[PDB]
């Protein structure tokens, strides 16, 4: 050992930080690295929401606070996207009055404002009560308008309240508009998982999707609802069709093949009481079945997206959730984690040399 | 950044005394720690060191097994075990912080020590002489000798210049035979040869009397000279 | 006499017997040779040193100890006598029973770490180390050493006409007895044991999980036909496993009972070449390993 | 019908200067020929893909960035592990260290450049600042001294920040795509950025507006780096091409490809004097091109997965690479 | 989209009003640092083993 004291010593200290590595290394991996994507208005941040409600610390009232400028933004944003509507789709006011109001939120400043008091309050609930917002409103299907505006609107008068705090249902349906990766962790049943939720940054995909080659598995949300709206707010294309293609490009990469996926069909209820209305074969050739049914048009979808997958080396877990309810996304993580441990198994016995 | 010393006092012929350091504000369990004496009418004298990691330690020929160090990093407490206490274990202990990766400056931030009285392999390292008239304003320069060469065949050599000023615990000049230490004015330097050291201070100003150490860490132990008394 | 060991008499067809014997060793040797040293250059360069990685080194390295006593024995076989002497009376059966414990201790420790690494990994929880697995091999090799202790020390070479062959001397008839039935028991029972319960404990979980994730809906309207392939070929692949250690480990067993037989009771007569012909049969588990531990 | 009229005539100026090509004025030089360079040192303990590093200007100390979410600092003398620093962030893209050595920068997919503090009193190593303000990731940062950085992010806009006070001191907007490497000037008042857009842009540091624009690839240009003279500088796309463009001819100048070459460069670096540019592949490969001829490619094959980074040191004595087999070796 | 034209057409305008070189002279000074420092490349000319700081 031709060594001297120092140079020993620090080969003493590189050998402690060789430890330290080696044992923060091995604690990340116990921790399960789920990729949450889908298309947007799909329900991954309500998602994420529903899970930090029922398996996190919830929202304090710290957190309520902050999200009801949020809030606000979001009934400002909706009431400002259906009055757009309203002069796209070529219907006039039964109420000309009330056309004036309009035009008091075409000039609101979305981004600034954080006081929601008169005239405004008074101007948008006599906006919503007008026959032909009614009407703009029941054909929504054919331009962007967050689904929570029926919700938020007839809620109004509580929101307008001075004194009125978001509850635990107001901060499932607000946007909270931040860019940027979030990772979020979770204890189901000591084992930690993380989910990591993209799609708020902006920036091209194919950069930064191999940093996710090492994920347990893809979450991937469609939303049932998506037929049924060929927007004409701009060129004319269904959200359907945008969700297959996400879904073929994501279970093409070669970064997911070691990482299974499993697919979350959304937004079922809102099918329901579109199925009463709109049936899909005005917009799907392929299907054929009843009519008025609900369960024929979720299984049409699901058949629909689980046969994008272009291999039989890759088994796609589906389910049928409603993300916006309790005690149906507590079934959706049991099953989360459910195919995890699955995908776990079946990597283990790939890597044994047995499946 | 404190290091705090305890326990020092006076000892019954004998007997056993367990000195402790508190370490407060920095990282003490990424710190090797050494022990080292003075005498009330000598130079410093080194104890022991004990690692970072607990690793490894290190006694004199003087202590050894007589000894022992030890560390508690969650309460960030050094002690030094010290036991059959002969009349010539009277002297100040103090406790020495130092780092080692490249480019640490050890033996930086030394405690306050505390007082414990008793009722040849080894590098010499030499003073030129006790003491040094001077003038203030003037330029000053003291040197130092050691029996081996302490560059070692690393590039480095591991030369200390330590400063001891009346009623203060020491501080780290020059680390390395050329390295000034952080909070060192810039008016210090070392230089030499192997086996002949000059310590130059340029614009000597007042509170830089006392009296300078030249070290050596080469191997252990680590051997002082009686130190150069700038008055 | 005393049962005589890879030592036979030939007659009318000693260049026929002795030729198909020669020929049939160099073919296992030859294919045991190479695919252990493949494996072994494929499995030391993964990064990923698990359970399986180490365990099946140790396999192969026990594989290839097994063949290293191929050559002698074609001389043995060829010579129809015993000529090579002491030293390799004492070292050439030794270093068989030591490989052959090595290999099905290797095949119990690689189906036990494979289904605790599964649980763990189901469960997401701490297991065994590099620690463990190095405590594992020196166990194995130890206890393979240990046991294999009397057919280093009982092989004598004797004149048994009269012609020196190198048989087994044991001084007591119960030593013999415990040590067969202890070896048996320990070095092929429990360990068998140990795969048939691992394995049947994967398949056990992998059908768990497949309900578990079957009670949703189905998994799909056609992924029913794309998962029962995995839990079939799954279940191929395990019982094969299950099936090949017992029946190119078993006949070996049954001979070596045999032997004990004929050397506690002489009425049993047992064939010259049918000790050779299992030993062949049991060094063709040098050349199966690999296949079945590197199937990709 | 301006702004291409602008086009136009910057296009026929563009080929007046190229009268000539590099390759032409140097067939009278000879080649180095093959370069046999070792692994003196593999430096391992990351585990897993290596994202980044960065020599010291020491040309000794080195620190590297992994998914794993930490930074380590070697002594790459002696293999010895000097630094050890948990990200708060696990998906870092890029990383740093300070000209004088006392601080390291990272950042990534947070959109936060986050600026470690390496010489403290307290022993270990702080956060000393969490620059925040950009809208993508972070695809790379570069000290200019210890009180000014510059971080390029997905945002299409990199941005030159002050670190004592934490905010943009200037921006640079104009690419159209993600912005993905940076490279800065020997005397760094200049800094040059490449984009998902397939061009590049030189940028002034002081002044802040964009001096000059280079157009060639055709596809990411996610690699650059300057010629030792800073006149010069070479970009990596994933065309399987790098490009040499000199900011004086306001052209391309040489190519570096192959034809067994279709995966892209991941990163680039020259040699001391810039008779070789190193350029790390997606083949698991790391080539080292005759700059001024394009035709040595010589090899450091020692990677088994993607070569995302490499380097040379200050006076040229070694070149690090760190791949996605978690793996750092030191060539020489 | 006046105002987007208005900046787009002022920055090709500062880009085309620059006295450029020609690519003679810029090859020229590449190969001229390259030569200038082709000693002082330890990569370029390796460096003896007993002046190699990594053996
Ligand atoms: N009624 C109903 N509304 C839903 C459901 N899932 C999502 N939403 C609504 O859809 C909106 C868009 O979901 P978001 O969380 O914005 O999805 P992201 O765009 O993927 O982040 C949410 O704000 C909810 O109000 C669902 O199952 N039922
Ligand atoms: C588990 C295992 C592995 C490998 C082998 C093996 C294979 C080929 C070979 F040539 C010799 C052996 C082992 O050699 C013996 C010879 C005779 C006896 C008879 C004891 C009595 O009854 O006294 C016992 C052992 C056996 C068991």
């Amino acid at each position: 050992c031709t060594l001297s004291a120092e140079d020993k010593a620090a080969v003493e200290r590189s050998k402690m930080i060789d430890r330290n590595l080696r044992e923060d290394g091995e604690k990340a991996r116990r921790e399960l690295k789920l990729l949450l994507l889908g298309t947007g208005e799909s329900g991954k941040s309500t998602f994420i929401k529903q899970m930090r409600i029922i398996h996190g610390s919830g929202y304090s009232d710290e957190d309520k606070r902050g999200f009801t400028k949020l809030v606000y933004q979001n009934i400002f944003t909706a009431m400002q996207a259906m009055i757009r509507a309203m002069d796209t789709l070529k219907i006039p006011y039964k109420y000309e009055h009330n056309k004036a109001h309009a035009q008091l939120v075409r000039e609101v400043d979305v981004e600034k404002v954080s006081a929601f008091e008169n005239p405004y309050v008074d101007a948008i609930k006599s906006l919503w009560n007008d026959p032909g917002i009614q009407e703009c409103y029941d054909r929504r299907r054919e331009y962007q308008l967050s689904d929570s505006t029926k919700y938020y609107l007839n809620d109004l008068d509580r929101v307008a309240d001075p004194a009125y705090l978001p509850t635990q249902q107001d901060v499932l349906r607000v946007r909270v508009p931040t860019t940027g990766i979030i990772e979020y962790p979770f204890d189901l049943q000591s084992v930690i998982f993380r989910m990591v939720d993209v799609g708020g940054q902006r920036s091209e995909r194919r950069k930064w999707i191999h940093c996710f080659e090492n994920v347990t598995s893809i979450m991937f949300l469609v939303a049932l609802s998506e037929y049924d709206q060929v927007l004409v707010e701009s060129d004319n294309e269904n959200r359907m069709e945008e969700s297959k293609a996400l879904f073929r490009t994501i279970i093409t990469y070669p970064w997911f093949q070691n990482s299974s996926v499993i697919l979350f069909l959304n937004k079922k209820d809102l099918l329901e009481e579109k199925i009463m209305y709109s049936h899909l074969v005005d917009y799907f050739p392929e299907y054929d079945g009843p009519q008025r049914d609900a369960q024929a048009a979720r299984e049409f979808i699901l058949k629909m997206f689980v046969d994008l997958n272009p291999d039989s080396d890759k088994i796609i877990y589906s389910h049928f959730t409603c993300a916006t309810d309790t005690e149906n996304i507590r079934a959706a993580a049991a099953f989360v984690f459910a195919a995890v441990k699955d995908t776990i198994l079946q990597l283990n016995l790939k890597e044994y040399n047995l499946v | 950044v404190q290091l705090v010393e305890s326990g020092g006092g006076l000892v019954q012929p004998g007997g056993s005394r367990k000195l402790s350091c508190s370490a407060s504000g920095f990282a003490f369990s990424s710190f090797g720690m050494h022990w080292v004496r003075q005498a009330p009418e000598k130079g410093l004298e080194w104890v022991a060191y004990i690692s970072s990691g607990s690793g490894t330690i290190y006694y004199a020929d003087t202590v050894k097994g007589r000894f022992t160090i030890s560390r508690d990093d969650p309460k960030n407490t050094l002690f030094l075990q010290m036991t059959s206490l002969r009349s010539e274990d009277t002297a100040m202990y103090y406790c020495v912080r130092s780092i080692y990766y490249y480019g640490s400056s050890p033996f930086d931030f030394w405690g306050q020590g505390t007082t414990l009285t008793v009722s040849s392999a080894d590098i010499v390292m030499t003073q030129a002489t006790s003491s040094v008239p001077v003038t203030p304003g003037e330029s000053v320069s003291i040197s130092c000798r050691s029996s081996k060469s302490l560059l070692h065949s690393n590039g480095n050599t591991y030369l200390y210049w330590f400063l001891q000023r009346p009623g203060q615990s020491p501080q780290l000049l020059i680390y390395r035979m050329s390295n000034l230490a952080s909070g060192v004015p810039d008016r210090f330097s070392g230089s030499g040869s192997g086996t002949a050291f000059t310590l130059t201070i340029s614009r000597l100003e007042a509170e830089d009397v006392g009296v300078y150490y030249c070290m050596q860490h080469l191997e252990y132990p680590l051997t002082f000279g009686a130190g150069t008394k700038l008055e | 006499t005393r049962f005589p060991f890879f030592s036979d008499v030939k007659g009318d067809h000693r260049l026929v017997l002795a030729a198909v014997e020669t020929t049939v060793l160099v073919l296992i040797f030859a294919v045991s040779l190479l695919g252990n040293v493949c494996a072994l250059v494929l499995v030391a360069r993964r990064r990923r040193r698990g359970a399986t990685a180490c365990l099946v080194l140790n396999l192969f390295c026990a594989d290839l100890l097994f063949i290293s006593a191929i050559p002698l024995v074609l001389a043995v076989r060829w010579t129809e006598a015993w000529l090579l002497g002491p030293v390799a009376c004492h070292l050439l059966f030794y270093v068989m029973t030591l490989s052959g414990s090595v290999t099905i201790l290797t095949l119990a420790a690689v189906s036990l770490e494979r289904m605790v690494c599964i649980v763990h990994l189901q469960r997401g929880v701490r297991g065994p180390g590099r620690r463990a697995r190095a405590v594992l091999l020196a166990l194995i090799w130890g206890y393979s050493a240990v046991a294999a202790l009397p057919l280093c020390v009982f092989f004598r070479v004797v004149p048994q006409q009269e012609i020196s062959i190198c048989t087994l001397i044991w001084p007591t008839i119960p030593g013999e007895i415990s040590w067969d039935v202890s070896f048996v028991t320990l070095n092929f029972l429990v360990p068998g044991l140990v795969i048939v319960i691992s394995y049947s404990k994967i398949l056990q979980i992998t059908k768990a999980s497949r309900k578990r994730l079957t009670v949703s809906l189905a998994y799909s309207e056609s992924h029913q036909i794309r998962v029962s392939q995995q839990d079939f070929r799954l279940f191929r692949t395990l019982f094969l496993l299950m099936v090949s250690f017992f029946i190119m480990w078993s006949p070996i067993i049954i001979t070596i009972l045999l032997i004990l037989i004929q050397n506690f009771k002489q009425d049993l007569v047992i064939w010259p070449s049918l000790f050779f012909w299992v030993v062949a049969f049991t060094f063709a588990n040098s050349a199966l390993n690999p296949i079945l531990y590197n199937m990709t | 019908q301006e702004a291409e009229q602008l086009k136009n005539q910057i296009r026929d100026a563009r080929k007046a200067c190229a009268d000539a090509t590099l390759s032409q004025i140097t067939n009278n030089i000879d080649p180095v020929g093959r370069i046999q360079m070792r692994t003196r040192r593999t430096l391992r303990g990351h585990l897993a893909k290596i994202y980044a590093m960065h020599w010291g200007t020491d040309s000794r100390l080195l620190v590297s960035a992994s998914q794993d979410g930490k930074l380590i600092i070697w002594d790459s003398y002696t293999t010895n592990k000097v630094h050890a620093i948990p990200l708060r962030s696990s998906w870092v893209m890029t990383c740093a260290y300070a000209p004088s050595g006392n601080y390291v920068a990272c950042g990534g997919l947070d959109n936060i450049c986050s600026i470690y503090n390496l010489k403290t009193r307290e022993g270990n190593v702080r956060v000393s600042r969490e620059l925040a303000g950009h809208t993508g990731y972070l695809s790379c940062c570069r000290f200019l001294d210890d009180n000014q950085i510059v971080t390029s992010s997905g945002d299409t806009t990199c941005a030159l920040w002050d670190i004592e006070t934490g905010q943009q001191t200037t921006t640079f907007t104009g690419h159209t795509g993600d912005v993905m490497s940076l490279s800065l000037a020997p005397d760094t008042r200049l800094f040059v950025s490449g984009a998902c857009d397939a061009s590049a842009k030189l940028w002034d540091v002081r002044e802040g507006m964009c001096r000059q624009t280079f157009t060639g690839h055709e596809s990411d240009i996610n690699a650059i780096c300057f010629f030792p003279n800073g006149n010069a500088f070479a970009t990596g796309s994933d065309d399987a091409t790098c490009r040499l463009f000199d900011l004086r001819a306001d052209q391309e100048l040489m190519t570096y490809s192959h034809d067994n070459i279709i995966c892209g460069i991941t990163s680039v670096s020259f040699s001391k004097s810039g008779r070789l540019l190193l350029a790390g592949y997606d083949d698991f490969n790391c080539n080292v091109w005759d700059a001024l001829k394009a035709d040595r490619a010589g090899v450091l094959a020692g990677h088994d997965n993607r070569v995302s980074c490499l380097g040379v040191t200050d006076d040229g004595m070694a070149v690090a690479t760190g791949s996605w087999d978690s793996f750092l070796k030191i060539w020489n | 989209s006046i105002a987007q034209a208005r900046k787009l057409v002022e920055q090709l305008k500062m880009e085309a009003n620059i006295d450029r070189i020609k690519v003679s002279k810029a090859a020229a000074d590449l190969m001229a640092y390259c030569e200038a420092h082709a000693k002082e490349d330890p990569l370029l000319t390796p460096v003896p083993a007993s002046e190699n700081p990594f053996r």
